[PDB]
């Protein structure tokens, strides 16, 4: 069965599935986990980083795209360079050309089609990468979750990666909660990583093992690593 | 600035009973300078001849080019090609270049080895074809050939008697032409044979 | 040359003189610049022969694959496609086009498309080099939605008087009645005009 | 889109042959029988019209086509690969001799572009071979009457008298017997409609037999006169008539 | 140069001049400005000769081909529009000028062809630096209904027009019919007006009167 | 032999598209969207399941505007959806450009047509994996079309597709026998909610979100425009008491 | 995609080989034979031709000996076809070297061109290889007479006698066994015919299936001259190396 | 080596399955047409079948107008049925404009066929599961019928018919014709020789059909039309008062 429809993504299975998208949304569960949540005043994306021996370093999650906008990732670090590097250049041809900052809501619409078009011409291949993009534009604050299938959406809250149904579930429960901590982020910030604790399993969160990035009305995107975490531990 | 102009030169070819002639002289200048009395323009694949005047590298050229062509079309064509056919290569060849033409007034001699007949023709730069029954002219001083044909020539002249016709046009003709002469050769054609003779005249 | 396209109660007519010059020199006495690009759109050929000729062979093109489509096009249709060559070709192009046009819902239609590849809509339009000499006569003798013969005759007069003074204008005046009845092309000879 | 068969789809298998052109070998063998014989002033070519309905006007259909005024075709095999090719061969003869030396091409020099054409559908990218064969006839200057056959591999040579489809065979065989290097024109589209009569299952008559001869020229069939080196065309299709008149001397 | 058409009852005919040049010298006493587009569609030329030849010859060389393929004789609007497309293809830069005609199914047919690609038609027409001495002639006896004969000696006229009045026009008249009915008839040198008179004189040398340096044979046989 | 099935544009046997009719798979498995042709317009309706709480009401919109006055609601993979809308909007721009009036909807129609079947021609392209209903009002009256992954498309006076396409097709065919002599636009809407509704019996497991878009010559001056605020809330209604 | 179908004419074998070579060489096996014998004062190539029939029209027929240029042919043995694609490149290579340097090109220069196009297609393109070999027999004045071979890898080598084709292994032992150095050109002829009268797989060697060239310097005008034979030649040299 | 029957190359027995594989899809409408000719008009008829209510028949049809000229009738599923149509409507448009006349049925079609037969040797096209008739009242010709199928062969017939019972309706006519004796159906009107057609089509299949049942197209002397539903049934009605 599944062998014969699965060596590219051109062509269908019987029962109308395209396994290649499928097999690169598997890279995104063996990902790192990471969760996102936002109020009405602010977004915050809070991601657990993942290292290789205790020698090495902890890779990045979370990349800025421009100052309203920015996103985390999960799975194949190479492909969320080359898409969030596809979303600052969008950013910025709103920006030089109508003076006019990316609506988050398109941004999602862009990233949409792009995914789309590696899934139905031959030689191309899925991204394996999943991305959650908070931002702040003229009608508030935005959450997007983007799969690789290329079906991008707009929530409160969510989690991608390893383990993330706890977080997921956690937030579910404490929607009505968080969505009005308005006019204070260190709250919403607290959400976030209690949220995501929700997820761990393997350790507990440390300081350079943590990375937060919140924006919103008066606050331009910015991360936050290392002794800056510290706070929230 | 004229590049039909900067190297100068004559050809002539004139028909006679069953037979064909073909001249040109042997200068090669460089505006007043003269700098070559050995430049023929006379040339010929098989039994078809081609003189060839105008800018020097052009004739040259267009020299190297139909020998190319002419040699593939034995080894296809299996014969040697014919002065009719030539004609037609040759001006397809040059309207092949008509929005950069090669500077050449090419003139084209032969009998024709199946019937016999004697065949002379003239181009323009950009392959229009002229084909005569009496005399084609080309070159630097063609005023001066075209009176010196109009009137000396007259039909069917027997072989030696078209050789003093024809040298006598080419020679008169270069004579009153500051770019032509320095030397002349002259091909008498026929059937059977084919005579190369080289003319004496001022060397001015 | 003189032409112009004049909108009535019936629909539309068009009207052109036949000489085409090439210097001082009539090349053609009788020529037809009246040309057709679908059942009942035509339009007014001045400028470039060889300009208008081609960009009017390329819209007849356009719009028979139009038809076969999507239909029937409308006359504001084949004057976009016109404008759209024209404009787009503005530095390669010397062609003054009046488009006219015979719409069941809209009756009468007239686009002008002068040299920068604009376009006009309006209830007549002349064009051609005669037609600056009768700016002011038409201005004071058109009307709106006037009969057959009333616009048969508006038409007969102007461009008699554009023939009369323009010496790149003259031979025969051509016209075509566009309406729901059908298309009719009318001949005016010097004899009848000349004395108006 | 864009073709992703930039590859051969006829290479060689381990035994040494090229199956496409095998298998398209065997289509050629599968169709309508087709023959052609050189006299000593013509050549022939004749096939059998085998009408695919009783419906179907087999007049609207060319098995045996004009190339040159002087040059005409015929095949067995694939027909719409004929045609295609027919037009190609028409396009060939122009573009690559008559517009350079304002001459038709002579025979062989023809038939060697065609026999390119279907070479290249033998190693390109993305194709098959064609399936068909053609029996080409002709006459030029120099070279006289000619009659080549040309197969989809690519190969040709010349032939006395030959045929291909169906009965070949037989047909061959049949040739082989009757040919001589004296027969007149006549005398072969005499024996050509003989041995086109084996091959033939149900009618035989002018409207099922489409013929044509590669013979004089026929300056009635010029359509304008006064220029005395233009002389006409050599190559001239049979009438379905003209078929019956001497399908009664056979 | 000196080209015309005239249309007549039953078909249309075209003639022209034999004079072609290179600024004031004749360069062929007698050229043949009548082309052949296929065997009833012919086109008088005058321009640059290189040009109306080879122009002609491409549209002629299509024409064939797309007649075999299409199974159907040539039609001379189809030679109208390959040729005016060609030309305005080449912004002008092509100089021909030329007036086809010819008979197909659908009847009689004559227009003329400008360099720049604009086309016209009509019962009578010339072109070439003759245009004007024959346009004359055919605006002063032109009459509707010519027959044959009257067409043939109207064209021919109007030619002449131009040999005599034109000093880029001269030497002989070639005319072609091309009737309705019948196969077109090329009449090469139709007219010989100008056979030069008899010399005054021989100049037939008296052989060795020029001086040779050096003679030999030459190889032909490979 | 076997294996028809593994290449797009191969013919099995007995003359099928077998990668065609798998990306109908992804069709049938979609949510269901319909369309009502009315006496002066179309209407657009579609389900918007929640697959959480999390998702933001009134947000991931799924009906799309080709130009000012077509529109456009799919079923299947909605990525492949908006590649294809994408396609209609510059087809539709071209269109306009060349024309000047904007493109019929007809025309349209066969626009989205061509290039849908050129997907099912090369074995480097993949189908559609979705069935598309859209339309709206031109020169000469309203249409409503369906796209099928096959390129195959047809006028309709009401079509559905999605998982509960059956209902909808039964609930439709009740309104054509119903109404002989026409739907306004402001019953379609009404009329449109309900069939959604009653179609979500097949999903009945996830809750929804409703969508509703129409195209009426008097209600929106031949422009689409999404029902909003209190006209929407009355059909909610409407369709809400009809299902008990 | 086609992947599936490509035949991936280009790779290597587990054992280092080129398949499609290999495969290649095989159908040149069953070509008619072909040898080419170097004398001191020329140079001979004789081939037999494969299938033949009463009807054939041997005049007008060559399926095997090539003139390239006025000093160089070459004997085939594969694909007719393929053959002439190569031999006009070839023909054509040799009339630009002419142009060019204004001199005729080396008969190795020429060789050497041609086997690379060869080599080419056995490295890129996942295109077939041509299913030829050639014997070549020219003459310069750089290294006189000269003899090669080359065949379907791109490959080529210097001979004394050589011959391709079919019966291969039991020509080269008969060459290699009566070839002797200080060999006259008609002493080549001869072993030539006697060598493929003993390796024909026809019952006699008849002139009609014969093919005949040589390479020879005419004492009586000191250029070299390049002779195919005619059926009426083939005959008579037939009947007198003793074979009638 | 199986695939020989996924992409167009030759099968050891020298066929090519894809293209017989696309003649099978042909049938998948289950719709019969046939075309007659006229004394200086032609006619094709072809059954029209909507089943579903929620259709707007008046959107269902396979007859296409190509030029004002040509008419096109098409057997074999709609989307190829249009992507062939559309290439049609171009390639006439085109001829016209370099040609200066009107692109002749027969060429139109020779063209289609020519068309057909390179998606019959190029690997990457597939053939088009559909079968072409092409009618009209050639200016040279007179009343034409041609048609073509995914095999790129073509001809002209004196009538056809084509679906999954064309063999009954061949026969039928065959024999209409063995008895008049003439290639065409000897009448000036085209109603009459819309009936005609009408009413074999009823004897072949054995059926009666109404007035959405069918789907007409005449070619006259410069332009083809279909007729409405109220063009047949009034068509119908007439042979009704024969029987
Ligand atoms: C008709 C005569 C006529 O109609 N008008 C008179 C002038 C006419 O042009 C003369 C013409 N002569 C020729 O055609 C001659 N050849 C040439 O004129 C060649 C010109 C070449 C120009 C090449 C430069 C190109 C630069 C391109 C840059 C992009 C003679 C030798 O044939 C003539 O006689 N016309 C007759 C038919």
């Amino acid at each position: 069965f599944r062998n014969n429809y699965d060596g590219d993504t051109v062509t269908f299975s019987p029962t109308g599935r395209l396994f290649q998208v499928e097999y690169a949304l598997e890279a995104i569960k063996q990902g790192s986990v990471t969760v996102g949540l936002r109020s009405n005043t602010h977004a915050v994306l809070v991601a657990l980083k993942r290292n290789a021996d205790e020698l090495s370093s902890y890779q990045k999650k979370i990349i800025k795209c421009d100052e309203h906008m920015g996103l985390s990732l999960a799975g194949l670090a190479p492909d969320a360079r080359v898409l969030s590097n596809y979303l600052r250049q969008q950013c910025n041809y709103s920006s030089l050309v109508f003076n006019r900052k990316l609506a988050v809501e398109r941004a999602g619409h862009l990233l949409c089609d792009k995914a789309q078009k590696n899934t139905q011409s031959y030689g191309g291949r899925p991204y394996g990468v999943g991305l959650l993009i908070i931002g702040y534009d003229k009608s508030g604050a935005h959450l997007l979750e983007f799969q690789p299938s290329g079906n991008v959406t707009e929530l409160y809250g969510t989690a991608i990666g390893a383990r993330s149904q706890g977080a997921k579930t956690y937030l579910e429960r404490t929607l009505d909660t968080f969505i009005k901590i308005d006019g204070n982020p260190d709250e919403l910030i607290k959400a976030g990583v209690e949220a995501i604790s929700q997820s761990l399993r393997d350790e507990s969160l440390t300081v350079d093992n943590l990375s937060i990035a919140i924006v919103g009305k008066d606050t331009p995107f910015t991360i936050y690593d290392g002794e800056a975490v510290a706070k929230y531990i | 600035s004229d590049p039909s102009s900067i190297n100068g030169g004559i050809v002539v070819a004139m028909t006679g009973k069953d037979c064909v002639a073909i001249a040109c002289d042997l200068r090669l200048g460089s505006q007043s300078l003269g700098v070559s009395n050995k430049f023929e323009k006379i040339f010929h694949y098989g039994h078809v001849f081609l003189g060839i005047t105008g800018l020097a590298t052009d004739v040259t050229t267009l020299n190297e080019m139909f020998r190319y062509k002419t040699n593939l079309y034995k080894l296809k064509e299996e014969r040697a090609i014919e002065p009719e056919t030539f004609t037609q290569l040759v001006s397809s060849s040059l309207y092949e270049r008509r929005f950069g033409p090669y500077f050449v007034g090419p003139v084209v001699a032969g009998i024709n080895s199946k019937s016999g007949k004697p065949f002379i023709a003239g181009f323009d730069l950009i392959g229009c074809i002229d084909e005569a029954k009496d005399f084609i002219v080309s070159g630097t001083a063609s005023d001066q050939l075209f009176g010196m044909c109009e009137s000396l020539y007259e039909p069917n002249l027997e072989p030696e008697d078209l050789f003093e016709t024809i040298s006598q046009a080419l020679l008169n003709a270069a004579d009153r032409d500051a770019l032509s002469g320095w030397g002349a050769v002259v091909y008498i054609i026929k059937k059977d044979e084919v005579v190369k003779r080289y003319l004496k005249m001022r060397q001015d | 040359t003189s032409i112009m396209a004049v909108t009535f109660k019936d629909g539309v007519i068009l009207g052109a003189d036949s000489r085409t010059t090439t210097g001082a020199y009539i090349a053609n006495r009788v020529t037809d610049k009246l040309t057709r690009v679908h059942d009942k759109i035509w339009c007014c050929r001045s400028g470039s022969a060889a300009d208008t000729q081609a960009i009017a062979d390329i819209v007849q093109y356009h719009l028979e694959l139009y038809t076969s489509q999507y239909g029937t096009p409308s006359t504001e249709t084949a004057a976009s496609v016109f404008k759209e060559l024209c404009y787009e070709n503005k530095d390669n192009l010397t062609a003054g086009i009046i488009v006219a046009g015979y719409d069941d819902k809209n009756k009468g239609e007239v686009y002008t498309i002068p040299l920068g590849g604009s376009v006009h809509k309006l209830p007549y339009a002349i064009a051609g080099s005669g037609s600056t000499f009768i700016y002011g006569y038409c201005d004071k003798n058109f009307r709106e939605n006037m009969s057959k013969e009333e616009t048969v005759d508006f038409i007969k007069h102007s461009l008699s008087q554009a023939i009369k003074w323009d010496g790149s204008s003259g031979g025969v005046i051509r016209m075509v009645v566009l309406t729901a009845a059908g298309v009719e092309r009318l001949i005016f000879y010097p004899d009848e005009y000349e004395q108006l | 889109m864009t073709d992703r068969y930039s590859f051969s789809l006829t290479t060689f298998s381990p035994s040494g042959k090229l199956g496409q052109i095998d298998y398209a070998l065997t289509a050629v063998k599968q169709g309508v029988t087709s023959l052609g014989i050189k006299a000593t002033n013509g050549v022939v070519i004749a096939t059998e019209k085998k009408s695919s309905s009783p419906l179907a006007m087999s007049e609207t259909l060319s098995k045996v086509s004009l190339l040159t005024p002087d040059i005409g075709a015929v095949y067995s095999g694939m027909g719409p690969d004929y045609r295609v090719l027919v037009d190609k061969s028409r396009k060939v003869a122009h573009t690559s001799y008559k517009r350079i030396y304002g001459e038709y091409p002579p025979t062989k020099l023809l038939v060697s572009e065609v026999a390119k054409i279907m070479q290249e559908a033998t190693q390109s990218g993305g194709v098959r071979p064609f399936g068909v064969s053609l029996l080409i006839a002709g006459h030029d200057e120099f070279n006289g009457f000619s009659l080549y056959q040309v197969d989809p591999s690519g190969s040709y040579f010349p032939w006395k008298a030959t045929a291909i489809g169906k009965g070949s065979v037989a047909a061959k065989t049949f040739l082989e017997k009757r040919w001589n290097d004296e027969l007149e024109l006549e005398d072969a589209i005499h024996i050509a409609l003989l041995t086109l009569k084996e091959s033939v299952e149900g009618e035989f008559n002018g409207d099922t037999i489409e013929l044509a001869i590669i013979g004089d020229e026929n300056p009635d069939l010029l359509g304008y006169t006064g220029i005395p080196t233009d002389k006409g065309p050599r190559f001239r299709k049979l009438t379905s008539q003209e078929i019956n008149d001497r399908l009664e001397a056979l | 140069t000196t080209i015309v058409g005239v249309k007549f009852n039953n078909g249309v005919v075209i003639a022209a001049d034999t004079r072609s040049t290179q600024g004031p010298i004749v360069a062929d006493k007698n050229c043949a400005k009548l082309h052949r587009i296929s065997p009833k569609i012919w086109c008088a030329g005058a321009g640059t000769a290189a040009d109306t030849e080879a122009v002609t010859q491409l549209i002629g060389s299509n024409i064939e081909l797309h007649s075999l393929y299409t199974s159907r004789e040539p039609r001379v609007v189809s030679a109208l529009q390959m040729l005016k497309q060609h030309l305005f293809k080449y912004q002008g830069h092509i100089g021909a000028y030329l007036i086809v005609a010819g008979v197909d199914p659908t009847g009689s047919h004559l227009f003329s062809i400008h360099a720049h690609g604009s086309t016209d038609v009509g019962y009578y027409l010339s072109l070439g630096s003759g245009s004007l001495a024959a346009m004359a002639v055919l605006e002063s006896h032109w009459k509707q209904d010519l027959t044959k004969e009257e067409a043939i000696k109207l064209a021919s006229d109007a030619i002449q027009a131009g040999i005599w009045n034109d000093l880029g026009s001269g030497s002989n008249v070639d005319v072609c019919v091309m009737e309705i009915g019948k196969d077109a008839e090329y009449l090469r040198n139709y007219l010989t007006p100008n056979v030069r008179e008899e010399k005054q004189k021989s100049y037939k040398f008296p052989r060795g009167t020029t001086a040779v340096l050096k003679e030999s044979i030459v190889n032909i046989c490979d | 032999g076997t294996g028809y099935d593994l290449s797009n544009s191969v013919f099995s046997p007995d003359g099928r598209n077998f990668q065609v009719e798998y990306a109908v798979k992804a069709v049938e498995n979609g949510t269901t969207s319909i369309g009502i042709k009315c006496n002066d317009g179309v209407v657009f309706a579609v389900e918007k399941l929640i697959t959480s709480k999390l998702l933001v009401p009134q947000k991931n919109v799924k009906i799309q505007v080709v130009d000012r006055h077509i529109g456009c609601v799919y079923s299947g993979l909605i990525p492949d959806g908006r590649h294809l809308v994408n396609r209609g909007r510059e087809e539709a721009a071209s269109f306009k450009k060349l024309y000047k009036t904007p493109i019929p909807i007809p025309a349209f129609a066969d626009r989205l047509g061509q290039y849908v079947q050129a997907h099912t021609l090369y074995n480097s392209v993949r189908p559609f994996g979705v069935s598309t209903i859209f339309g709206g009002v031109d020169k000469n009256g309203a249409h409503l079309y369906m796209l099928e992954p096959s390129g195959s498309y047809w006028g309709y006076k009401g079509a559905a597709t999605g998982k509960g396409r059956q209902s909808a097709k039964a609930e439709l065919e009740k309104l054509v026998d119903h109404h002989p002599e026409g739907l306004s636009a402001r019953e379609a809407v009404k009329q449109a909610a309900k069939i959604i509704y009653l179609a979500h019996e097949d999903n009945k497991e996830k809750d929804f979100e409703l969508e509703i878009s129409w195209c009426s010559l008097s209600e929106t001056n031949g422009l689409h425009k999404f029902v909003k605020g209190d006209l929407l809330q009355e059909a909610i209604d409407f369709a809400q008491k009809e299902i008990n | 995609g086609s992947r599936r179908y490509d035949s991936r004419t280009t790779i290597f074998s587990p054992e280092g080989r080129l398949y499609q070579v290999e495969y290649a060489l095989e159908s040149i096996s069953h070509a008619g034979t072909a040898i080419g014998i170097m004398a001191s004062d020329g140079i001979v190539l004789a081939a037999e031709r494969k299938v033949t029939s009463t009807l054939l029209e041997q005049d007008t027929s060559t399926e095997k000996l090539y003139k390239l240029n006025d000093k160089i042919a070459v004997a085939v043995a594969g694909l007719t076809a393929d053959a002439e694609i190569l031999i006009n490149t070839a023909r054509i290579h040799a009339q630009n070297y002419l142009k060019t340097y204004n001199e005729d090109i080396p008969v190795e220069i020429l060789v050497r061109r041609l086997s690379d196009i060869k080599q080419g297609y056995t490295q890129h393109g996942g295109l077939r290889p041509f299913g030829v070999s050639f014997i070549y027999a020219g003459y310069d004045d750089r290294y006189g007479y000269q003899l090669y071979t080359s065949n379907p890898s791109g490959n080529y080598t210097g001979w004394k006698a050589i011959s391709v084709g079919a019966n291969t292994s039991a020509a080269q032992t008969l060459l290699q066994m009566d070839y002797k150095d200080d060999m006259k050109v008609d002493d080549a002829i001869e072993l030539a015919l006697k060598t493929l009268s003993k390796t024909t797989d026809s019952s006699a060697l008849t002139y009609d299936r014969l093919e005949f060239a040589t390479i020879r310097k005419g004492a009586n005008d000191g250029e070299v001259y390049q002779k195919i034979f005619k059926p009426q030649e083939i005959k008579d040299i037939l009947v007198k190396t003793g074979i009638t | 080596a199986g695939y020989d029957r996924h992409i167009t190359i030759f099968s050891p027995e020298g066929r090519l399955y894809q293209v017989e594989y696309a003649f099978k899809a042909t049938n998948q409408t289950n719709i019969n047409s046939l075309a007659v000719r006229g004394k200086d008009c032609t006619v094709v008829i072809s059954q029209k079948k909507v089943p579903d209510k929620l259709l707007d028949p008046t959107t269902v049809s396979y007859i296409f107008c190509i030029s004002r000229t040509i008419g096109m009738v098409v057997n074999g599923p709609i989307p190829d049925a249009r992507n062939a149509a559309l290439r049609a409507k171009a390639e006439a448009a085109e001829f016209r404009y370099k040609y200066g006349y009107d692109m002749p049925c027969d060429v139109l079609a020779k063209r289609m066929a020519n068309l057909s037969q390179i998606y019959t040797q190029r690997a990457y096209m597939r053939p088009l599961g559909v079968i072409l008739t092409f009618v009209s009242v050639d200016e040279e010709l007179g009343p034409s019928i041609y048609k073509t199928d995914p095999a790129g062969y073509y001809v002209g017939y004196k009538a056809t018919a084509t679906g999954p019972k064309q063999q009954e309706i061949t026969t039928n006519l065959e024999n209409h014709f063995k008895k008049s004796k003439i290639d065409h159906i000897n009448e000036e009107s085209w109603e009459k020789v819309v009936e005609f057609a009408i009413t074999h089509m009823i004897d072949a299949l054995g059926t009666e059909f109404s007035k959405n049942d069918l789907e007409v197209g005449v070619a006259t002397k410069d332009k083809f039309f279909t007729l409405s539903a109220e063009n047949i049934e009034e068509r119908l009605v007439a042979i009704a008062e024969q029987d």
